[PDB]
């Protein structure tokens, strides 16, 4: 029915019309008379080495000390940051994986990639090896991105252009969550783990319920596909990264973009996105090798992270905020303070 | 200044180093393919001459081959191509009576997009052209012209088979990076697994004049 | 100054100002590379090559001192003893790792299933000890026996002579026609097959024939004339008098290497 | 098709629906975060070395 | 089911030799350093060699030093301690004890039964001043071990192990690096202290808690025990 399509167009009409009314400043004009944050000079402290392939996908321990990596080679390594030690290294049944968990207990750790199946690995046992809990499957196409809830709930993105909420101990679909009319790439837990965020090749962001299991809200203003997403650490705003060469800085109480951070050199895509622990920093991982420090209520650059010879494809930020990692397609993670 | 328990995780590390660089070097002794093709045109026989990802494994002459199908990864090639950056070679699949059953353009789209991908650069290609013992009973029944109507040489299957090689080779623009290996195969056939053997054989030799500086 | 020295004096500069740098950027480079995933044979043997070329060029300023004085030696007659060593030491560890690049072109080539199944980066540092107990240990034993008994080893007594000479053609034989007749075999092969060899752009074919050949040049220009100079004293029973012109020439590698090896690379 | 073009407009009535604050209360209140964590956060303003565990 | 079967124990006369050997069956033996740990009639625990993962480390106590021989065959999943010119000292109970050492790993989990050699006729001292203590069910105590030097270390671990050993049975970690628990140990056991002070507090005291409670160091080898505080009643 035509009539249908219409309807829709004018509810689309009327959303605008509504975020629309309620923009009466910029973050901009209310961020003039803070003073700017200066030149950040972070310098790599660690460089852990091991990984024989680029790596695609890394994760912080809550300890603020462990963090697991992942690498095409088709290896998991589990390092000490602290002493630049393998903890443990797990090989993979599929080579290809594109992302990588760990958990908040740091019990478990999670992977996937083009196999369509996130694969959970019990590190603590009696055998004294890391063993596969589970194989979740069920998604379509490949699995772009997971995180955990719990030890016994996980969340997952897939390019099938839908996320899934998973029962560990069943091993079933909890609830599905669709929307996105497109590749979905990123996932993004908000603090209270009640709401997440995923971005998608379709130029959209959407929130999500996790309990209800539908789209609260829908995002829009990218051009291109947004690889990356992450949540501000109040929990009432996200920002994206895209292949459009830009950041954006969206709020959930007004439902709409605040800020924009482009640079005119910068022409290459954003592969990931982070924040400080304080959230005044924002930091993105870039094609051209080199990561970029943005002053995320002024939206001016503040400092370069450049070191890794290929793409940065993944960046962490720790708990404790103490630190950076930075992992890259050059098979190094390097830790930045 | 290490404490006892510290020195024996070290020692763990070393050890958990040790095994990583074994398995490299296993890895590094083996020859990764990618397989594509315009749905099955061929790539299932091929496959026996020799869900997301399937993965093959084949020795001849002493070297192991990994080929990898990504036929059933229905998604957007572009977010994950970038994963086989570094294959020895990409083995392309076209069916050669798949001419009048439009496909023939369909696979030459997908063709150029490979061969012209920035991934792939200096990937070497090893084109088969499947099914061509059916093709030269329908060139005698139904013309080439259909297909390409710019052909204007006689309906024959000698000339069709050498005029469709040059339409693929003609689609690559990056004629000195790489290479295109041609085979005309079939059904009946047992020395398909030899043409890859030599091709790849190529490719060792241009990545071993790299390594010395020669190139 | 004699218009001998001054040819001398101006070389050895030169080699100085443009090979050190050269070196250095490319220890730079090969370093790296080792640290990076699945390094290969001859990245070990390039990394040694360089560092014998560097220590070389760190030891020719002294070769500089002696053409500015006019050959005669002003420094204590120990740092004499080192800085000699040290160059010859260099020169024929340059030798015989060079030859060991060699090889594994042919093998890269000649049998390239079996070069690639077998390329453990351990064989790569096996060579690179050989070529150094090759050369350094050869120097050790002789400047040992020495010990044990105004020119820095330029004026050796006519009693001497009967004792030098011998080691010198010793050090031609088994030290310099060894690693040539290894490196001769190997670049004739290593052409012949890129000429044999069809399935090939022709571009790729000329530029590796090319490198080819002026490798082989360089060794046989640079390490040539000093190798013969042995030679030429057993026969007449005396040092020769233009040993000092040689050497320059050997030294002359150390600067030409680092542009034949990465920054050619860095052109293609 | 014509579910699934009922479903969009059914989803589109809910983002409609949902009350918005204006952009200025949300724009100091993210200021407001920012300077209440300002010491807490290491990397802004660098700590000494002795706290900091990547001592390199 | 994890188990470590000792055998090799018998009547050895003075001046001989013998071999024994630790059968491993249930984890994944190659990937954890083994011990050899004694137990004399009626005395306390002493610890007697150690093997790392790989081989690639030993250590000794330096009574034994020369004399005795530890050696592991992966593949066969089995531990040798070859003993040579035997003591009256020697006649002990020989225990063989995994351990594993990673960032947060629980090292001395898990105990072998043990076999029992009959002989016919710088370090760090750990300090149990208690010898004996009588106690009521459903109360609380507090077991205090001393150390001669500060085991604290600069990274920021207490180095002070616990244990138990149950009549007739083999010693049970409860409490590795002072304070971090270990699993299948319930909460009423709680470990606290300072640089060489340290204390085991058990609350609601059962009738399975009766037993001898050792505390080792691991800050340094040799590793020592201390004499053992004995709960009764
Ligand atoms: C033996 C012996 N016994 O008395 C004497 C005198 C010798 C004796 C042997 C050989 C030489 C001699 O010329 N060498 C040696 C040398 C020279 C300089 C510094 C270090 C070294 Cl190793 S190796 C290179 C060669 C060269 O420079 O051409 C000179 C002297
Ligand atoms: C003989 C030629 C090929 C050779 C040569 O140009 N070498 C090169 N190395 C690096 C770049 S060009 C040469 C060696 C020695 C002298 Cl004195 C003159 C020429």
């Amino acid at each position: 029915l035509d009539q249908l399509r219409q309807e829709a167009e004018q509810l689309k009409n009327q959303i605008r019309d509504a975020r629309k009314a309620c923009a009466d400043a910029t973050l901009s004009q209310i961020t003039n008379n803070i003073d700017p944050v200066g030149r950040i000079q972070m310098r790599t402290r660690r460089t852990l080495r091991g990984h024989l392939a680029k790596i695609y996908a890394m994760h912080w321990g809550t300890d603020s000390r462990l963090l697991v990596s992942a690498s095409q080679d088709g290896k998991l390594i589990i390092w000490d940051s602290y002493t630049t030690n393998k903890v443990h290294a797990i090989p993979l049944r599929s080579s290809w994986v594109m992302t990588c968990a760990y958990a908040p207990s740091g019990n478990y750790v999670a992977c996937g990639g083009l196999d369509n199946i996130c694969s959970i690995y019990n590190l603590k046992t009696r055998e004294g090896n890391v063993r596969v809990s589970r194989e979740l499957a069920g998604h379509t196409g490949y699995l772009s991105c997971c995180r955990f809830l719990d030890d016994n709930q996980i969340v997952t993105s897939s390019g099938d252009t839908t996320c899934a909420l998973w029962d560990i101990e069943t091993g079933q679909q909890t609830t599905t969550f669709t929307g996105h009319t497109g590749d979905v790439m990123s996932l993004s837990l908000a603090p209270d783990t009640r709401l997440f965020v995923s971005g998608a090749c379709d130029a959209s962001a959407k929130l999500w319920d996790v309990r209800e299991g539908m789209c609260r809200q829908t995002f829009t203003g990218h051009e291109s596909d947004i690889n990356a997403i992450c949540f501000f650490p109040n929990g009432n705003a996200f920002a994206t990264g895209s292949d459009d060469a830009t950041c954006r800085l969206f709020d959930l109480r007004a439902d709409q973009e605040l800020m924009t951070y482009s640079h005119d050199n910068i022409i290459c895509g954003i592969t990931s996105v982070s924040f400080s622990k304080s959230g005044r920093l924002l930091l993105a991982g870039y094609d051209d090798f080199n990561c970029n420090v943005w002053d995320a209520l002024k939206a001016d650059r503040a400092g370069v992270l450049a070191g890794h010879d290929n793409r940065v494809s993944c960046l962490g930020v720790t708990d404790d905020g103490m630190a950076v990692a930075t992992g890259s397609w050059d098979s190094f993670l390097k830790i930045w303070n | 200044t290490l404490s006892a328990e510290d020195k024996a995780a070290v020692e763990r590390s070393k050890m958990i180093d040790r095994n990583l660089r074994e398995d490299g070097e296993k890895a590094a002794r083996e020859v990764k393919l990618l397989l594509l093709g315009a749905g099955e045109s061929g790539k299932s026989t091929i496959v026996k001459q020799m869900t997301g990802i399937v993965e093959t494994h084949f020795t001849f002459k002493d070297l192991h081959f990994k080929m990898f199908d990504v036929g059933g990864q229905r998604s957007e090639r572009k977010k994950w191509i970038h994963c086989f950056e570094g294959v020895t070679a990409i083995i392309f699949c076209v069916a050669l009576s798949d001419y009048d059953l439009n496909r023939m353009h369909e696979s030459m789209k997908l063709f150029d997009s490979i061969c012209n991908n920035k991934w792939f650069t200096d990937t070497s290609i090893i084109l088969f052209l499947n099914k061509k013992d059916l093709f030269e009973e329908k060139i005698k029944k139904s013309p080439l012209t259909i297909c390409y109507p710019e052909y204007a040489g006689s309906n024959t299957y000698e000339e069709a088979a050498a005029y469709i090689q040059c339409q693929f080779e003609d689609l690559n623009k990056r004629k000195d990076t790489k290479e295109i290996y041609t085979h005309f195969t079939c059904a009946t056939d047992t020395k398909n697994v030899q043409f890859v053997f030599d091709a790849v054989t190529d490719v060792i030799i241009k990545n071993n004049l790299k390594d010395c500086g020669l190139f | 100054p004699d218009w001998k020295s001054s040819l001398i004096l101006m070389a050895y500069i030169i080699i100085f100002l443009t090979g050190l740098p050269a070196n250095l950027l490319a220890l730079r480079a090969f370093v790296g590379r080792i640290r990076q995933p699945q390094p290969a044979p001859v990245h070990i043997l390039l990394l040694s090559l360089t560092l014998a070329d560097l220590l070389l060029l760190l030891l020719l300023p002294f070769k500089i001192i002696e053409a500015a004085s006019n050959f005669r030696w002003y420094l204590p007659k120990v740092v004499c003893a080192l800085t000699s060593f040290g160059f010859y030491s260099s020169i024929y560890c340059s030798t015989w790792l060079l030859a060991g690049i060699s090889i594994e072109r042919y093998l890269g080539v000649a049998f390239p299933v079996q070069y690639k199944l077998s390329r453990r980066p351990l064989y790569g540092v096996i060579a690179a000890l050989v070529a150094w107990v090759m050369s350094f240990g050869h120097c050790t034993i002789v400047i040992i026996v020495q010990y044990l008994n105004i020119t820095c080893y330029e004026n050796f007594t006519d009693n001497q002579l009967d004792v030098v000479l011998p080691v010198r053609l010793e050090l031609c034989l088994v030290l310099f026609f060894i690693p040539m007749a290894v490196t001769i075999f190997c670049y004739w092969r290593f052409v012949w097959i890129m000429l044999s060899q069809p399935l090939v752009g022709a571009q790729r074919r000329r530029r590796a024939v090319g490198l080819a050949v002026v490798t082989l040049l360089n060794f046989l220009v640079c390490f040539g004339p000093y190798n013969v100079s042995h030679l030429v004293g057993y026969h007449q029973r005396k040092s020769p008098w233009w040993r000092s012109i040689a050497v320059v020439f050997s030294s002359l590698n150390a600067s030409l290497d680092p542009l034949l090896f990465y920054f050619s690379s860095s052109v293609v | 098709s014509i579910a699934q073009a009922r479903k969009l407009v059914e989803q589109l009535k809910m983002e409609a629906n949902i009350d918005r604050i204006k952009v200025s209360k949300a724009a100091a209140d993210l200021m407001a975060y920012c300077e209440a964590h300002a010491k807490e956060d290491p990397l802004l303003t660098p700590v000494p070395a002795s706290e900091n565990p990547f001592r390199e | 089911d994890v188990q470590l079967v000792e055998s090799g124990g018998g009547l050895v006369q003075p001046g001989g030799s013998r071999k024994l050997s630790c059968s491993a069956s249930g984890f994944a033996f190659s990937s954890f350093g083994m011990h050899w740990v004694r137990q004399a009639p009626e005395k306390g625990l002493e610890w007697v060699a150690y093997i790392s993962s790989g081989s690639g480390t030993i250590y000794y106590a330096d009574t034994v030093k020369g004399r005795f021989t530890i050696s592991r065959d992966d593949p066969k999943n089995t531990l040798f301690l070859q003993m040579t010119s035997l003591r009256s000292e020697d006649t002990a109970m020989y225990y063989c004890v995994r351990s594993i050492y990673y960032y947060g790993s629980s090292p001395f989990d898990f105990w072998g039964q043990g076999t029992t050699l009959t002989v016919s006729s710088s370090d760090i001292v750990m300090t149990q001043a208690t010898s004996s203590v009588p106690v009521t069910p459903g109360e609380s105590v507090s077991i205090s071990c001393r150390s001669s030097k500060s085991l604290l270390h600069s990274n920021g671990n207490t180095y002070l192990y616990w244990f138990l050993q149950r009549p007739g049975q083999s010693p049970q970690l409860l409490i590795y690096r002072m304070s971090n628990l270990a699993s299948g140990v319930p909460d009423r056991f709680s470990g606290s202290g300072s640089g060489t002070a340290f204390t085991l507090t058990i609350s609601r005291l059962e009738a399975e808690d009766v037993g001898v409670y050792y505390c080792m160091q691991h800050l340094e080898y040799p590793l020592t025990f201390g004499a053992g505080t004995k709960l009764e009643l």
